[PDB]
């Protein structure tokens, strides 16, 4: 809902740390909801390499819910980063 | 049809697992027929957590509970292969070595019979083991013989050394030779 | 099937799964070369197939397309990528978690009998032998993609026998020692199959199942040659690899070749007990064990040169001769190498051109020219 | 007996044109090359920058079908030094375009080079490009280290290492770039190395190249 309050946020980098330190646990769900808030708050990281990682990573998993949200968050970053694009 | 059902219900147990791990040690605990063994280990994410608590599940005075305790350990081992895996493993040897040392003929065919593939197991997933696991067949394969030794035979296995429902003593000898060959097979193609 | 309307049987294509709840319900025959066959529309119903079937009608496709038939009625590419689809439907496995396997570890495959392996086999190497415009190179590749579906459906020592012990006559466009190549990924332990790889003589570029193994044994030497009980060991399993299979020890020789560069640090070899001795005794025992390897044909004597060039260097660097055995075994191996191949005499004469004369010794002059 | 005195006189004058004079008469003669290559190693101890730099250069020009048998060590531990920017950028370009026949100098120059990074974590860019460079020109060398160099052991599971940490990328781009010739080195990796250079490969397209692997096709 506040996605245009997205850029006003100053510690960036705690932030996305915090939310990242979910997509390492083995609840599919809980990753599912961490890789659509990584899509959700991809205007403030188009170029965040591990976050592209992560969505590689889940792309490709077996679990149908985190595969959605993997599509959801590669749609979402693809609108912003070139080189998540190309791969 | 049936491989869909159990990843669905593996998908459920790995939910409800993640949800409270006092389930599913209150299920290990419990006990399910070794055939599931594979497929839960294999399928179920959350097994790895299972290695908290097999020190306390092989502590347990009941002997059913210590064989499930051991074959869960063992595909645990083929699963997962960590040095927390291969101390539990450690600790598995020890205590197969102390119920050697303590056990009745008729309860020592009943604990040894469906462990022995778990040495298998042991071995495939861990070398520094060999020698250890290979101490622990040497002696239970000779008391096995010392016993075959008490009583007349309708076989006689201790003149057999060239290659039903038979006295339990000769099954025992033969389940110590055939994973002894498991054994071999699988280090010589083991690359 | 036969109407060939361009935009309009897209149409009809939806109109076959709007009205035919399966894909195959009543009429197996006209649909199964439909969907194979020696068009456009084959992919959507193909992969609907793959997705829609119940398990018995999938089975009863697998049995009746890699059955036993001559007339080749069905296309290899669909029938394959059918088959490598069938293998990991995402049904199968909903909730296994995902890569991070055990790679000694095989987890499920599918069963499939004797003649159907021969089947398939036959079927990708029909595959392998169109070459329209692919090449050797492309052939490979397809193979190479190919390959784990075979690995994955026999699965077994002896099905791996009947495999391997299956070779076709002719003398071009022959591809079966593609898979005579792959048993190395088969990794099988009989020489039998050796043979006929050798008898074939081709470059290998795949890895291998044992190439680890040899790898942790040229590191071993390696070891036991900086050491100075697992010496005994690299001592012995090496030459044992090397008897047992020549093509694995072929394709390591580049390995082996960047070994035994530790002869200038003691060329008196007073101060290096074995750091300098052993390791040349060993090499010199693979080669003399490996002569018929060391004869082979091209793309494969740079390694052998280069290996022939540090022996020179390091008897060059001797201290005059001291020990004679080394020296009289290395001439010998020259010899036999000079003798086996003329390519390799004329390597070994643009070498000598400078060695020999920097040599000037009594053996060196020998080999310049029972019961 | 003229180049014996003709260095260590004077200023950067006579040094440099004798360094120069050199750099020509060992373009020149294909031969003599060692004699000039153990002349250069000596004098690496001028204290001064102008020396450095030119004898960086004076011996990455000659740089051609020369090995490092023992002289190896002073110019890599020549590379410690508190800023030295362009001397640092121009030992980066002569580590890329040298020839070394041996595995233990292969061992230590990385080592060294990976404290480099761990002194100074400024230059990832260069030393990505020089280990190409180094993974290209020779592969055959470092294959013994790819056994010892990784976390490799044979029956503990090896945990993904860090993907951010810029240290393990420089080892990796040596690694597939020294895996596009030599065939038996794909058997050699485990599962996150396949991951590790599927997200190079699509990541860095301009340092790894493209393998025959059959985890990307």
């Amino acid at each position: 809902q506040s996605e245009k309050h997205l850029e006003k946020i100053l510690n960036v980098d705690e932030f996305v740390k915090r939310i990242f330190s979910v997509i390492h646990s083995n609840d599919p769900v809980a990753r599912a909801i961490t890789l659509r808030m990584l899509g959700s708050l991809a205007s403030i990281i188009p170029e965040r390499k591990n976050a592209h990682h992560s969505i590689r990573q889940s792309l490709d998993s077996h679990d149908n819910v985190e595969v959605e949200a993997a599509v959801f968050a590669a749609a979402n970053f693809s609108a912003q980063s070139k080189d998540f694009a190309v791969g | 049809n049936l491989r869909e059902v159990q990843c669905l219900i593996c998908c459920l147990l790995h939910q409800m697992y993640i949800a409270d791990p006092n389930i599913a040690k209150l299920v290990h605990f419990q006990g399910y027929p070794c055939e599931l063994l594979p497929l839960t280990v294999a399928g179920i994410p959350s097994m790895h957590i299972c290695l908290d608590f097999i020190p306390e599940l092989i502590a347990q005075p009941e002997l059913e509970k210590q064989i499930f305790a051991i074959q869960l350990l063992s595909h645990l081992c083929i699963q997962y292969a960590l040095p927390k895996s291969l101390s539990v493993a450690r600790l598995a040897v020890n205590v197969m070595g102390t119920l050697l040392t303590v056990l009745t003929q008729a309860k020592r065919y009943a604990f040894f019979m469906p462990t022995l593939p778990s040495l298998v197991s042991f071995c495939r997933a861990f070398p520094p083991l060999y020698e250890d696991i290979m101490s622990l067949l040497i002696q239970i394969g000779q008391v096995c013989a010392s016993d075959v030794a008490t009583q007349t035979r309708d076989i006689d296995p201790i003149i057999t050394r060239l290659q039903g429902s038979m006295d339990p003593d000769v099954q025992l000898c033969h389940c110590i030779e055939r994973t002894v060959i498991e054994i071999i097979n699988m280090s010589v193609s083991g690359i | 099937e036969a109407v060939r309307l361009g935009p309009s049987s897209g149409l009809l294509v939806d109109w076959l799964e709007m009205l035919d709840p399966e894909v195959v319900s009543s009429c197996p025959d006209l649909q199964l070369r439909l969907l194979f066959s020696r068009p456009s529309f084959r992919p959507y119903l193909l992969t609907l197939f793959t997705h829609q079937s119940s398990w018995p009608t999938l089975h009863q496709c697998i049995r009746v397309l890699l059955g036993k038939s001559r007339e080749q009625r069905f296309d290899p590419s669909a029938s394959l990528d059918f088959l490598w689809a069938c293998i990991h439907v995402p049904r199968i496995w909903q909730g296994r978690d995902q890569r991070t396997p055990q790679k000694r570890r095989e987890e499920l495959v599918l069963r499939v009998q004797g003649p159907e392996l021969i089947s398939l086999v036959e079927l990708i190497l029909a595959e392998a032998e169109t070459r329209s415009q692919d090449g050797d190179t492309a052939a490979c590749s397809l193979i190479q993609a190919r390959l784990p579906l075979l690995l994955s459906c026999c699965c077994g020592d002896d099905e791996s026998v009947r495999k391997v012990t299956e070779h076709l006559s002719g003398c071009i466009q022959q591809w079966g020692d593609s898979v005579l190549g792959r048993r190395c990924r088969d990794l099988l332990l009989q020489l039998y199959l050796q043979r006929p790889e050798l008898r074939v003589p081709v470059p290998e570029v795949l890895l291998h199942s044992e190439g680890a193994a040899s790898s942790s044994v040229c590191k071993l030497d390696g070891l036991i040659h900086r050491f100075i009980n697992r010496g005994a060991d690299a001592s012995m399993a090496c030459r044992k690899l090397a008897v047992a299979h020549p093509l694995l020890l072929l394709r390591h020789l580049p390995m082996i070749a960047a070994l035994l560069h530790g002869r200038t640090h003691l060329n008196f070899q007073e101060f290096r007990q074995q750091n300098h001795l052993s390791c040349f005794l060993h090499v010199l025992g693979l080669l003399e064990l490996l002569q018929p390897h060391v004869f082979r044909s091209e793309h494969q004597g740079a390694l052998w040169d280069c290996l022939l060039s540090f022996i020179r260097l390091l008897l060059n660097y001797r201290k005059s001769s001291r020990h004679l055995a080394a020296f009289i075994n290395k001439f010998v191996q020259f010899i036999h190498k000079y003798i086996t191949y003329n390519a390799p005499a004329a390597i070994s004469f643009l070498q000598k051109h400078a060695d020999p004369l920097h040599d000037l010794s009594f053996d060196n002059s020998d080999l310049v020219m029972t019961a | 007996g003229a180049f014996v005195h003709g260095l260590e006189d004077e200023m950067y004058e006579v040094r440099i044109a004798a360094v120069e004079a050199l750099c020509m008469l060992a373009q020149s003669s294909p031969s003599f090359a060692e004699k000039c290559l153990d002349f250069l190693v000596d004098m690496f101890n001028d204290e001064i920058e102008e020396v450095r730099l030119q004898s960086i250069h004076t011996m990455r020009k000659i740089s051609n079908n020369i090995t490092l048998r023992e002289d190896q060590l002073d110019t890599v531990l020549a590379v410690l030094e508190d800023s030295s920017r362009d001397i640092r950028e121009a030992l980066h370009e002569l580590l890329c375009c040298t020839n070394v026949s041996t595995k233990e100098g292969i061992h230590l120059a990385l080592v060294e080079l990976l404290k480099n990074l761990t002194k100074y974590p400024t230059d990832r860019d260069s030393i990505w490009k020089c280990l190409k460079f180094l993974g290209s020109r020779h592969p055959t060398l470092v294959l013994p280290l790819v056994p010892e160099l990784l976390s490799t052991h044979p029956f503990f599971d090896t945990a993904e290492p860090d993907m951010d940490d810029p240290a393990y990328i420089a080892v990796l781009v040596l690694i597939f770039n020294a895996a596009k010739t030599c065939p038996t080195m794909p058997a050699l990796f485990s599962d996150h190395t396949f991951r590790h250079y599927a997200y190079l490969r699509d990541s860095l397209s301009h340092l790894v190249p493209a393998l025959r692997l059959p985890g990307r096709k």
